[PDB]
């Protein structure tokens, strides 16, 4: 009970990265997409998918903090 | 860089300069033609068009129609039909016209004619952006 | 093929008229060239 | 010991005929033999430095060296078996600090505080936001460092699902083969869609990130 | 003076006619003209030219002749695509736009 | 074919130093290995003029 | 069973994480491909992501105030 | 039992808000990469997507006002 | 038991209206890229959004009378 | 563990109807940025529209069978 | 336990069919938005409609397959 | 417990089957949205949608073996 | 409680791929339909697509390492 709801908590937690794996994919398929519209890709385009991966995993990484608190 | 050919029958006024970036009022509304931008074909709409030359110099533009033209080649085409730098629109004219052009809309009875007053309607849209 | 090619109308037609109806705007300074640049002296018959 | 022991010494070994073969292709021979092995560092020199310099020259073959050295390393835990479970996982975690560490050379080592300062001061982590900064270094940093070592432990766990389900299908249908063989022969292809490709992706993590570190740079 | 030239079973196969556009200028506003109605007649492409006197130097001219074409079908193969951004609305819209381009630029030759 | 030989051998010692394989196990990756040769035999006859021939035009 | 409870719990409540970071990439990935089309980067298009990732977070935010809410 | 379960079952009905966290990221998305088609952005569209996203947070005012019955 | 997993299943059946949220979005977000195209608006494309609109909550009403079910 | 898990079961077979909410949205959202397109309303790509929320909220009845399969 | 695991365990892999039911809803989205453009209708397109359908519904008749397993 | 807790995980496994059929959806969808735009249908674009097939596949294979070694 | 809740904490955990298999549909889709508008494709475009499905699969590696961790 206090080291079974612990075991089985942390592990409901970790569907908390399925948001950050598509989100990860969205950010660097929409770059892929708008680099086919061309060409600004170093600088101003590219540039914007480091700030656009790090705010969805943003929300991984607060999520990767919760299922961490109830394993350890 | 992108070679800007900004042509109206009556003048040239850019002929595939270097400018870095056109911003167009195609009838996709735009796209502003990077330099980077894949070669596309363009009707022109009525808007205004930004030269943004490779020069630090955004030049401002309406056009009303035309076809602009988006080579494979660094060369982009303005062919307006009517070219006008916003410089000489006439603001008042614009407003005056719109009221009236309204009207006749409101007057408007064939689908083209329609179409027609509220072009012109537009017309004074797209040169009311401007104005 | 909207209202300026609306079911049918010229992109001419239409463009024409857009054009003209920037000449209409604009100032009449540059209206004197106007019709002037937008003649139509095309007189027409069939043959 | 033995085992562990003659593990370590082979993986450096199989790489160090590589890394010695081809500076010794410098005038000699050729022959079969050194315009045969002289391709396997034209293979690198070819391929890898299509992507390379980039960076600079500089620090071109520093990267590449690791780039054949984690396939490499990764190859022979490719054939071994059983290999993947615990000796693989060893040098993952035995490649984990070098994986932590490749950054920590030139990007901790410099800037511990800020490696992102080396790495990207505006774009994963936000400028205008030390916050930011600190949590998107485990995002660029802490956690792809161990995503890193989870990214060839799972070339690793792809690999090795095909070995374990593996197996786990002919101990199933221990029939020789039999029909254990149709189910077998979809999990080798498996070998290649999981391994092969995953082992590939897991380099391609250190050619991007040295790539972000050397395009930085 | 085409016209005048054309009878030659060319009273038959006029489609139109235009007229007097020397003696006070031609201009867009004509081209646009014998552009629109132009398209409007189930004649469309049939090939065939745009021959007007190209203007050289004031020395010379040469005389031109054209291909014309408007379809937007064949237009739809090739480098259409390449350049994207296409429509047989745009293609035409352009198609029709150079033809005016042309008619007018010709003429004005 | 030296080569070969060298890498068959390799496989072998790590097969044996370990706690228990399964005739699955092995099997399944020997066909994953075995469906790469007869792919790498037809690329490895081209493979041979990219290389000796970079060589030498370098 | 009232503590057993409240940490298998406020791990449920982490998988509505799930949204804020999958919806980022949405708000990142449709503004990379309309400053593709271009032109107005800063303001008018920036600026109306900065105004849609606070209303992606927003549940991200609120899910994190009842998963808080259930451990402290 | 009683009061042991509405604590794991407040907690599943918060994963309800992914939807709404993302569809805020779709809708705002779409008006991000529907201005940049321009120009109707006074009105038009940003006024519609206040109809967006008002339908958006709809159910999320239905799933948090279910998390919040199983509480107090 | 009885009393018990009648509370976890309705929280589990609230998840069900996470697909209607994010539908909701990406049904009201087509038609905020629709009229961006022009001119249908009060006419086909936002007369068929409310047809869209219907057809995505009432999966989202056939889900929240699951959530009801159990609990009443 | 008999009456009781069922009702917890009957919770998680209606999180399936999260795939026929949410493609609904995408359906009756292409079917109105397909229209904006023009002009093939009727007969064309709402008659197709009809076969699209066909094989949506086919995967949502085979949801909703699944959980009345866990309570009569 | 023995008996109550089960009817737990085939509601869990029913919530795996709202990724087919959604998948289903993309494919016949992108060819409602992939026959606007025109021409070809029948053939191509709209035959690679089912064979587009038919890998995304192939993840839900081996889920749906994997829920029965734990019923009979 | 033991030998119970086993069928209330393997199920919990096949919810990782939803990105492997939403996945697949996605990358037929936009492959039938790239062959709308013309013309290299025979090789090079539908080619590259069975390697995209596949990469989609191989994160609902991984997640189905997890599933299978929960319950044989 | 010690032996069952590892085995109902592996199963959860593996509901975080569920975003690695739809984001690099995502990823793989807009490399499949931004390959259509051409002409960079064996360089610049699909070299875009392999750091995509890499960075999707960086929260699917990240996500069955701890899943592989609730096992052994």
């Amino acid at each position: 009970i206090d080291t079974a709801a612990k075991f089985i908590g942390a592990g409901a937690a970790t569907v908390g990265v399925a948001g950050s794996g598509a989100g990860i994919g969205t950010v660097f398929g929409s770059l892929i997409i708008g680099y086919a519209r061309n060409p600004s890709l170093k600088q101003q385009l590219f540039s914007y998918a480091i700030l656009g991966f790090a705010l969805s995993e943003a929300m991984g990484l607060f999520c990767l903090m919760v299922a961490f608190l109830i394993l350890f | 860089q992108m070679s800007f050919t900004f042509a109206s029958p009556t003048q040239v006024f850019f002929n595939s300069a270097n400018v870095r970036q056109v911003d167009v009022p195609t009838q996709t509304g735009a796209f502003g033609i990077l330099a980077a931008h894949v070669p596309t074909l363009q009707v022109l709409r009525p808007g205004l068009v930004v030269v943004h030359a490779e020069d630090g110099t955004t030049s401002k533009y309406f056009v009303s129609s035309g076809s602009v033209t988006v080579n494979a080649d660094s060369s982009v085409q303005l062919l307006a039909e009517e070219a006008v730098t916003l410089d000489m629109l006439d603001l008042g004219a614009a407003k005056a016209n719109l009221e009236k052009a309204q009207s006749e809309l409101l007057g408007a009875a064939d689908e083209a004619t329609r179409a027609e007053i509220q072009i012109r309607i537009e017309a004074n849209e797209a040169l009311v952006k401007a104005l | 093929v909207a209202y300026w090619r609306q079911a049918g109308l010229s992109y001419i037609r239409y463009s024409q008229i857009c054009a003209k109806a920037v000449r209409d705007a604009l100032k009449t300074e540059f209206k004197a060239n106007a019709m002037k640049t937008s003649g139509s002296t095309i007189k027409i018959v069939k043959v | 010991i033995t085992p562990v022991i003659l593990g370590l010494p082979l993986v450096t070994l199989i790489v160090l005929f590589p890394s010695l073969l081809f500076p010794t292709s410098n005038r000699l021979v050729s022959n079969r033999f050194v315009t045969l092995q002289q391709w396997m560092l034209q293979l690198v020199s070819k391929q890898m430095m299509s992507i390379h310099n980039s960076k600079g020259q500089t620090w071109t073959l520093m990267l590449m060296s690791l780039i054949l050295f984690i396939g490499s390393t990764n190859l022979l835990g490719l054939l071994p078996h059983s290999f993947t479970p615990t000796t693989q996982l060893s040098m993952n975690l035995g490649m984990a600090i070098p994986l932590w560490a490749g950054a920590v050379i030139t990007g901790f080592r410099n800037k511990t505080k800020a490696s992102l300062a080396h790495f990207l001061p505006q774009g994963t982590p936000t400028p205008l936001i030390p916050m930011l900064v600190i949590i998107e270094t485990i995002s660029l940093f802490i956690q792809p460092m161990a995503l890193a070592v989870r990214l060839t432990a799972n070339i690793t766990a792809g690999h090795l699902l095909i070995h374990l389900i593996g197996g786990a299908t002919l101990a199933l249908m221990s029939i020789s083969t039999t029909t254990a063989l149709i189910t077998f022969t979809i999990l080798i292809l498996l070998t290649i869609l999981e391994f092969a490709v995953a082992m590939i992706q897991a380099y391609v993590f250190t050619l991007l990130v040295s790539l972000y570190l050397h395009d930085n740079t | 003076k085409i016209r005048s030239i054309l009878h030659r079973t060319h009273s038959d196969q006029f489609l139109v006619t235009f007229k007097e556009v020397g003696r006070r200028p031609p201009t867009f506003g004509d081209a646009s003209v014998i552009a629109l109605e132009l398209l409007n007649s189930g004649y469309e492409f049939d090939e065939g030219s745009i021959i007007f006197n190209r203007f050289r130097s004031v020395i010379s001219y040469k005389t031109e002749e054209k291909p014309i074409f408007s379809l937007d079908t064949i237009s739809s193969a090739e480098s259409m695509s390449i350049y994207d951004d296409i429509d047989a609305d745009v293609l035409r819209n352009y198609q029709e736009y150079s033809l005016a381009n042309i008619i007018y630029y010709s003429l004005k030759e | 074919p030296y080569v070969l030989g060298t890498g068959l051998i390799l496989y072998l010692l790590s097969k044996e130093i370990y706690v228990i394989t399964p005739e699955t196990f092995s099997a399944i990756s020997t066909i994953g290995f075995l469906v790469y040769i007869v792919k790498k035999y037809g690329a490895s006859v081209g493979e041979f003029a990219d290389k000796l021939n970079e060589q030498k035009i370098a």
